[PDB]
């Protein structure tokens, strides 16, 4: 009885998936973003002087 | 990747922002001995490194003589 909202609304969002939506519409926002995906090897990651490998 | 050159390795991997052929004469590395072509990683070939021990056994056997007794 202390709902803030109303049966109906609390039931238009269970029924049409209001959060399901809105999940999808953030994903489908990253679909028109650039990457981050690098070309090894023809591209190769950040190094530092410090970095240690073969001896 | 093994085919690039150790002087454009680093300066690929964003590592300095001075390529290799615009170093200072001073910021060069001075070799005394002669520089070939660079040669990649040799591994699935029949130039793969073998590796061996670098020193001679620690003991020697005695060289066998016979002196006849009198
Ligand atoms: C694919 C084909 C189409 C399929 C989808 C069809 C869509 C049409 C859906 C029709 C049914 C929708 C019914 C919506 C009206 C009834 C819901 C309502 O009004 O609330 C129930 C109400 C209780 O009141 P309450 O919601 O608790 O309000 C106070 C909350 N703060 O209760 C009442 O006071 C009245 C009792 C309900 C009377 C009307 C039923
Ligand atoms: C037209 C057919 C396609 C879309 C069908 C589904 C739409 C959502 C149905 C339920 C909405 C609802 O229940 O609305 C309510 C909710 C939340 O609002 P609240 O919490 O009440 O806000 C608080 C009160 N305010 C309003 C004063 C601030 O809204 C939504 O989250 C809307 C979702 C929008 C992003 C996704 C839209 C595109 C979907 C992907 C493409 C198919
Ligand atoms: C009259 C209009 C009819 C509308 C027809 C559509 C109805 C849909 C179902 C609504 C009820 C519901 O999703 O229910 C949620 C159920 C059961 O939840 P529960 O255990 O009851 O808890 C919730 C109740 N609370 C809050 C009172 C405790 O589980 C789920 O999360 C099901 C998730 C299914 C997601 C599939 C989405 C796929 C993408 C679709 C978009 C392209």
């Amino acid at each position: 009885e202390e709902s803030s909202e109303s049966a109906l609304s609390k039931a238009t969002k269970w029924y049409l998936l209001s959060e399901i939506f809105r999940g999808l519409y953030i994903t489908l926002e990253m679909y028109f973003r650039a990457p981050y995906t690098i070309y090894y090897p023809f591209e190769k990651g950040p190094v530092s002087p410090r970095f240690r490998g073969e001896h | 990747m093994s085919e690039v050159e150790p002087g454009w390795h680093y300066w690929l991997a964003y590592g300095t922002d001075v390529p290799p052929n615009q170093l200072k004469p001073e910021e060069k590395s001075v070799r005394a001995y002669p520089v070939k072509k660079h040669v990649p990683n040799l591994t699935y070939t029949d130039g793969a490194y073998v590796p061996y021990n670098t020193a001679r056994p620690k003991c020697a056997t005695w060289d066998p003589k016979v002196t006849e007794r009198p």
